[PDB]
RNA sequence: CAUUGGUGAGCAGCGAAGGAUUUGGUGGAUUACUAGCUAAUAGCAAUCUAUUUCAAAGAAUUCAAACUUGGGGGAAUGCCUUGUUGAAUAUUCUUCAAGUGUAACCUCCUCUCAAAUCAGCGAUAUCAAACGUACCCCGUGAAACACCGGGGU
RNA sequence: UGACGGAGCCAGCGAGUCUAACCUUGGCCGAGAGGUCUUGGUAAAAACUCCGUCGGGGAACGAGGAAUUCCUAGUAAGCGCAAGUCAUCAGCUUGCGUUGAUUACGUCCCUGCCCUUUGUACACAC
RNA sequence: GUCGACGUACUUCAUAGGAUCAUUUCUAUAGGAAUCGUCACUCUUUGACUCUUCAAAAGAGCCACUGAAUCCAACUUGGUUGAU
C-alpha cells in the first residue's frame, strides 16, 4: 500500500472525481448516511416531517 | 454537435446472433437403489436374469461348455440367460467366421429382451442397463467391461475362465 | 525525469522478470545447437516442441560485470560522493576525508538537515555514480554504505577494525593517482557482486606502472581492505602502508538505492540460525 | 455562486491555503486579523503584499489564509507568499488584466520572492 | 529474444503504443473510449503542442511526456479532487 | 465558532406602460460582388420541332497496360509463362510436358495486453437496535434490600 | 552572551492484543501455592517573542598555551522532539524539524598531487 | 586435481475398444428422422432510433426576425361557510 503511493501518476483523471470530496488534511471523506438520496432534506420535505 | 469518438459502424462477431458459431446463446442425484446394501444388493434371489455379451458366446465355445447347462455348474441355481438386441447385432456383424456362435446364440431357452437404442455397441446398452434396475447379473468376458462394471456396487460379474464360469461378486457364491 | 527515471526501473524489472522465464529456453537452445553440432538424441518435451523449433531458426544467432553497471562499466568515469551521517563528530569528519582519498572522482559535502531523499533526489539530478554515507560510534567509525544512484544497489557495510591515517604521524599526503586493486578470496556469486559493486569506485583503465595499489581481501568473512604504496627494487618488490585499515562485513544488500528502504533485499546477514556461524558468504 | 480563487505560499515545510473571494475587505489569517500575527518584529513582512501595491486593491475582497507547518519566522514567509499570489490571482480571473500585469511588476521590483517559491534545492560541488 | 521480431510483432503490439491506449495505460482516463474522447476535445498534449490525431504512435522514450494540456477544465477537476489548485498557475 | 454545502423565508439597493432562464424554425454573414438556360461568335427565357440532317474531319505500340498484392510455407485442379504433339493455308485451334511461375485456391500467423472494469470475498470505520454492568423509578403482588415484569439515566 | 515567575504562539518523522521498576512495615483469608488490602523509602517540542522583578570556587576551577585538525549555503553553528529495524550503538547511535550566518568562490606565488612535451584530428587561424 | 570404469540410486519410453462431426450428395456406413412457393396470433432473444443515470468533457461560434415552455411581478377566479 506504501508502493502505490510511489507511483501515483498525478495526471489521472476518474470520472468519480465529483462526487467524492477531500477534507483539508487531505484524506477524503464519505459521508455517514452514504446513499445518493439521503443527503440532507428540502425545506419542502422538513414543512412536511415537522 | 456531433459524438465524439466516432467509429464506423461494423460486425461484432463475439456478440452478434446472426454468426453460425454463436447461434448456440435443476440437479439430478440419482438415488442408490431402494434393493442396494452397502455393498450386499440383498434383492437377487434364484432364479438370476444374466446378460450375455458376444464375448461370453466366443469364450464359449472354446472352452467346450454349454450356456445354460454350464452357466447352473458355476452358479448353482437355476438361471435364465438372455441376449439383448444389441448383443445379437453384434453377434450378427461378427461375420462368417463365427457363425457357429450365432447359431448357438439363437436357442429357445436363450431369451432375448429388446432394447430403445440408436446404436449396435453393446458393452455400453449393457450397463446401462444395469445401472437403472441393478436385478441383472452381467455375464461377460471383455477386459474395459469388467472394469466398467466391478465400480458399480452390487451387480455380480460373470466370466469364463479353464473350465467353468466364475462369478465375482456375488455374496452368495455357496 | 522524476517520471522518467522512475519508469525505466518499472521496465527494467520487466526485462529481468523476462529473463528468468526464457533462462529456461536459454537453456534448451543450448541443447539444440549441440545435438546440431555433435550428437544424435534428442530429449521428449524437445522433440514434440514444434514452437521452439519453428523459434531456432532465428534464435541461432545469440551469445561479465553486473547488470545495474553494464552500460558505463568501462566507458564513463565514477563521480562519487561521500558525506557523513548526520553532526558528525571531528574524528569521523577526518574519516570521510579519508574515504575521499582513498577513492579517485570523489567529494565531501557535509551533511546537516538534509533529508535522506533530498540528498538522494539531489544527486540523481545532478548525475553522479553513488553515494558513500558513514557512521560512527563515539568517533570509532562504524557503518558504511555505497550505494549506485540510477536506481542501482546498495550494499551496508559494518566496518570494525579501523586505524584513521590523521593519529599516525605527518608523513606526508597521499599519492591520490589511479590505483591498481586486489580482490581476493571472492569465489561466491554473491562474492562476485561485491566485487562488481565495489570495483565500479574507481576510475577505469590504470596504467601499468601507476605505484599505489589498493587491496580487498577476504580471510574469513570479513572483507579486509588496506591502501598501499610499493616501488620495484632489483630483486623484491617493497611496500609500504599509507591511509587506512578496515575490517570490512556488508550485511545487506537492496536492489534499490539507500533512500527506498522497502526495494527487494538481495542479500541480508541472518544472524539467528542453527547453521549460521558454519556456512561463508552467509 | 462566489467568485473565488485559491492559492497557496510554500516555505520551508510551511504550506498557506489562501481563498480570495469578493467582499467587504476584511484579512484573516487561521481566524484570526492580521494585525495580530506572532513575530511582532516580522509583522511587516506580511504587510509588504498590503503595502507594495497598494491598500485600496483590498477594499473589495476577502483573505482568508489558514497555514500549517513551518516554524515562527517560515510561516512568515508563507503568509506573504501566498497573500501576493492569492491577490495577483484574482485580477487576472475576476478583475481586469491590466491590473495583473500591474501588479506582477509591483511584487517583481521589490521582491520576486514573493511570487515563486525559492526553491534551495542542494547543490553537489 | 531474436525471435520475438518474428513471433511478437502482431499488430495488437503496435495497436498499443497508440495515444489513447497510452492514457489508458497510464491511468488518464477511465476508459479507452473516453480517452479517445479527450484527445478530440483536445485535452491532451506532447511537450509543448497539444496533439489532436487520436490515432498518434508514441515512442517508449516519449511516453513520459503526456500530460493534461495546462489550465484545462479536466486538469482543473483532478487539481480540486486533491484540494490543491492553485490559480495562480490558473490550473 | 467556520462553511469555499443544499433548500427557503425576508430587506437595503438597482428599478420609464415588467424581469430572468431554456429552446424550435427561417433569413444575412462566415474568402473579394461581372446575372439564368442551351446544341453557345448565337438563340431562348411562352420551346425547340415539320431545317437538325447531309458533307467534311476523325482508327499507333500492325493485339503497350495491376507502377496498386499484409508475412511465412504450398498450389492437385485452375490461370500465367515457356517448351512440345496434332490438324487448317506465319497465325488460329488442339494435345502433352515443364517452370525457387502465380494478386485464383490450401494452410499457420497477422487475437489472447508490463491493461482495465463488473461480481465474489472483506479490513481501518459508521448509524441504529438488542444484550451486559452499576444506579434511582413504576406496575404486578399481601409481601420478600423481591429470587416477577417494565421504564430511565 | 544574566537570574527568576507568569502569558503568547510554531513543527516534523513515529502507532506489531504491543510500552515496561526495585526494596520495606503491617492486616485479612487460605491446608498450601498464593490471594487481597495496607505502609514508608530509592531510582526515573525547545530556542523564540511579550510582561513582571533583580544587578572568586567550595583542592581542582574566571572560556583553556604551543601545536594540531576539520570547514563554503539551507553549509558552520544554536535548539529540542522522535524512533532502536538480523551488523554496529544504549556510557550511545541513526533519523526528523525548527532558527541559520561570516568569509572566500580567486590564483598556481608556497606545499603537495597529477598530466603533457608527434598538433595528427580535417578546415581557417596560430 | 578433474575425468573415466564398475557398483548403487532415481527419471523417462508402448497402448486399446467405440460413437459422432468433418467432401455444396457421399469419411465408406445401408439397422439412420428430415424433398411442401406461409396466411395469422402468442412468447423469447439481438439490433438500431429518441431521451437519459454513474459523470463528465466539448460546442462550425456571431447577429436579425418570428414561435413555444418554465420561473417570479402583476391581475382575475375559487378559498377559513376550509385552498395545500
Ligand atoms: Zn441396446
Amino acid at each position: 500500500l506504501r508502493e502505490k503511493a510511489k507511483e501515483r501518476n498525478p495526471d489521472e483523471y476518474y470520472h468519480a472525481m465529483h462526487s467524492r470530496k477531500t477534507d483539508a488534511k487531505g484524506l477524503l471523506i464519505s459521508s455517514r448516511h452514504g446513499d445518493e438520496e439521503d443527503e440532507s432534506l428540502s425545506m419542502d420535505q422538513v414543512k412536511l416531517l415537522k | 454537435t456531433r459524438k465524439f469518438g466516432l467509429v464506423k459502424r461494423t460486425l461484432n462477431t463475439k456478440k452478434d446472433q446472426r454468426l453460425k458459431k454463436n447461434q448456440e446463446n435443476t440437479r439430478n442425484i440419482p438415488q442408490v437403489s431402494s434393493a442396494l446394501f452397502f455393498q450386499y444388493n440383498q434383492a437377487i434371489k434364484p432364479p438370476y436374469q444374466v446378460l450375455i455379451d458376444t464375448n461370453f458366446i466366443n469364450f464359449s465355445i472354446q472352452k467346450k461348455v454349454d450356456i445354460v447347462r454350464g452357466m447352473m455348474d458355476c452358479l448353482l441355481a437355476k438361471c435364465n440367460p438372455l441376449i439383448t438386441d444389441c448383443v445379437m447385432a453384434e453377434l450378427e456383424k461378427l461375420g462368417p467366421k463365427y457363425r457357429i456362435a450365432l447359431k448357438l446364440a439363437r436357442d429357445p431357452r436363450i431369451k432375448r429382451l429388446s432394447c430403445s437404442h440408436k446404436g449396435t455397441y453393446a458393452d455400453d446398452c449393457l450397463v446401462h442397463r444395469v445401472l437403472q434396475h441393478k436385478c441383472y447379473i452381467v455375464a461377460t468376458n471383455d477386459a474395459g467391461l469388467k472394469q466398467r462394471i466391478r465400480k458399480i456396487p452390487g451387480i455380480p460379474l460373470m466370466s469364463v475362465g479353464g473350465h467353468a464360469y466364475v462369478i465375482e461378486k456375488l455374496p452368495d457364491v455357496f | 525525469m522524476l517520471r522518467r527515471q522512475a519508469r525505466e526501473r518499472r521496465e527494467y524489472l520487466y526485462r529481468k522478470a523476462q529473463e528468468l522465464q526464457d533462462s529456461q529456453l536459454q537453456q534448451k537452445r543450448q541443447i539444440i545447437k549441440q545435438a546440431l553440432a555433435q550428437g544424435k538424441p534428442l530429449p521428449k518435451e524437445l522433440a514434440e516442441d514444434e514452437s521452439l523449433q519453428k523459434d531456432f531458426r532465428y534464435d541461432q544467432s545469440l551469445k561479465q560485470v553486473d547488470d545495474e553497471y553494464a552500460a558505463t562499466s568501462g566507458i564513463m568515469d565514477p563521480r562519487i560522493i561521500v558525506t557523513t551521517s548526520r553532526d558528525p563528530s571531528t574524528r569521523l569528519s577526518q574519516f570521510a576525508k579519508e574515504i575521499k582519498l582513498l577513492f579517485p572522482n570523489a567529494v565531501r559535502l557535509n551533511r546537516g538537515n538534509y533529508v535522506m531523499p533530498n540528498l538522494v533526489d539531489a544527486c540523481k539530478k545532478s548525475g553522479t555514480t553513488d553515494l558513500v554515507v558513514l557512521h560512527e560510534h563515539r568517533g570509532v567509525p562504524t557503518s558504511l554504505t555505497i550505494s549506485h544512484f540510477p536506481h542501482g544497489p546498495t550494499a551496508q557495510f559494518s566496518l570494525h577494525n579501523v586505524v584513521m591515517r590523521h593519529d599516525i604521524i605527518n608523513a606526508g599526503n597521499q599519492s591520490e593517482v589511479n590505483p591498481h586493486l586486489i580482490f581476493d578470496n571472492f569465489t561466491t556469486a554473491l562474492g562476485k557482486r561485491v566485487v562488481c559493486i565495489l570495483k565500479h569506485l574507481f576510475n577505469a583503465g590504470p596504467k601499468k606502472d601507476s605505484e599505489r595499489v589498493i587491496t580487498f581481501a577476504n580471510r574469513g568473512d570479513f572483507i579486509s581492505v588496506r591502501q598501499h604504496v610499493y616501488v620495484r627494487t632489483r630483486e623484491g618488490v617493497e611496500i609500504a602502508e599509507v591511509g587506512p585499515r578496515f575490517e570490512m562485513r556488508l550485511f545487506e544488500l537492496r536492489l534499490g538505492t539507500l533512500e527506498n528502504k522497502d526495494a527487494d533485499v538481495e542479500w541480508q546477514l541472518r544472524r539467528f540460525i542453527r547453521t549460521a556461524n558454519k556456512k561463508d558468504y552467509l | 455562486a462566489v467568485p473565488s480563487v485559491q492559492t497557496f505560499g510554500k516555505k520551508k515545510s510551511a504550506t498557506a491555503v489562501a481563498h480570495v473571494k469578493a467582499g467587504k475587505g476584511l484579512i484573516k489569517v487561521n481566524g484570526s486579523p492580521i494585525t495580530l500575527v506572532e513575530p511582532e518584529i516580522l509583522r511587516f513582512k506580511v504587510y509588504e503584499p498590503l503595502l507594495l501595491v497598494g491598500l485600496d486593491k483590498f477594499s473589495n475582497i476577502d483573505i482568508r489564509v489558514r497555514v500549517t507547518g513551518g516554524g515562527h519566522v517560515s510561516q512568515v514567509y508563507a503568509i506573504r507568499q501566498a497573500i501576493a499570489k492569492g491577490l495577483v490571482a484574482y485580477h487576472q480571473k475576476y478583475v481586469d488584466e491590466q491590473s495583473k500585469n500591474e501588479l506582477k511588476k509591483a511584487f517583481t521590483s521589490y521582491d520576486r520572492t514573493l511570487l515563486i517559491a525559492d526553491s534551495r534545492r542542494p547543490e553537489p560541488k | 529474444k531474436i525471435s520475438d521480431l518474428e513471433n511478437k510483432v502482431t499488430v495488437s503490439a503496435i495497436c498499443r503504443r497508440r495515444l489513447p491506449v497510452i492514457m489508458h495505460r497510464l491511468k488518464m482516463a477511465e476508459t479507452i473510449q473516453d480517452a479517445v474522447k479527450f484527445i478530440e476535445q483536445g485535452h491532451v498534449r506532447v511537450g509543448p503542442n497539444l496533439i489532436n490525431d487520436p490515432a498518434y504512435l508514441v515512442t517508449r522514450n516519449m511516453e513520459d511526456y503526456v500530460t493534461w494540456v495546462d489550465n484545462s477544465k479536466i486538469k482543473k477537476t483532478l487539481l480540486r479532487y486533491r484540494n490543491q489548485i492553485d490559480d495562480f498557475d490558473f490550473s
